[PDB]
């Protein structure tokens, strides 16, 4: 229908629902494909879609950077995720824990202390 | 925010909120001693003692029991944490009370402090 103000909103809703459910890989995949579909027509993609894609892709890259043992890159990406941890509800507790561990490995011990203190909320 | 929240509770005189904040904090913290001081000022011996013991400062936790005249808790904490300096405290406090002819007060303390023989 070429009403691109609603296509972006539907994409955001679908990606956010999949992210909340706990399937971050599937949410990232669908949001990226929808982003590419909107981009292929040379359409101004809203900043909300770009921010969601950036956060999902940062979380996706967390696993890759931890996998190869590069603790600095994974720690930076985990800090970026933890600053938005509300966007990852169903895995708030696990991811944050990983962040601390990574922030302990990479030497970002101040961030590790802050995130662990935020963990010790009731 | 913890440091300002304790001040807001204190000025609001919502001491239940202060107690909840103090029991929600981790085992150690820079704020728990201040909360215990606030409790001591207002006169809540029990909450102050629990807060100080959370800080791991039994010496102050017994100094407040002495200060607030809760000698039962003072003697119990001395037995637990191995201070044993409160016997003289009770002895001379009761001596002063007897010097004021308040023998009944001396009996009351000796009953509170479980010094039943005296």
């Amino acid at each position: 229908l070429k009403q691109y103000r609603e296509a972006a909103q539907t994409a955001i809703i679908i990606a956010r629902e999949e992210q909340s459910a706990g399937n971050y890989r599937n949410a990232h995949d669908v949001l990226f494909s929808m982003y590419a579909e909107l981009k292929s027509q040379k359409i101004k993609i809203p900043s909300e879609m770009a921010t969601n894609l950036m956060i999902l892709h940062s979380y996706i890259l967390v696993k890759i950077h931890v996998k190869n043992g590069d603790h600095m890159k994974g720690a930076r990406m985990l800090i970026r995720v933890a600053n938005n941890i509300s966007k990852f509800p169903s895995h708030i507790v696990p991811i944050l824990t990983s962040t601390v561990i990574e922030c302990h490995r990479a030497g970002l011990k101040n961030s590790a202390f802050s995130f662990a203190a935020m963990l010790m909320r009731p | 925010n913890q440091e300002r929240l304790a001040e807001c509770y204190y000025m609001l005189e919502d001491y239940e909120g202060l107690e909840n904040l103090a029991i929600s904090l981790p085992e150690n913290h820079k704020l728990l001693p201040e909360i215990a001081q606030m409790f001591v000022r207002v006169g809540m011996c029990e909450q102050a003692v629990t807060a100080f013991l959370k800080c791991s400062q039994p010496k102050a936790a017994v100094d407040t029991c002495v200060h607030l005249n809760q000698w039962n808790k003072a003697v119990e904490l001395a037995k637990n944490h191995s201070m044993k300096e409160i016997g003289s405290l009770l002895a001379r406090y009761a001596s002063h009370l007897l010097e004021k002819n308040k023998t009944l007060d001396a009996i009351e303390l000796y009953r509170k402090a479980n010094y039943f023989f005296d």
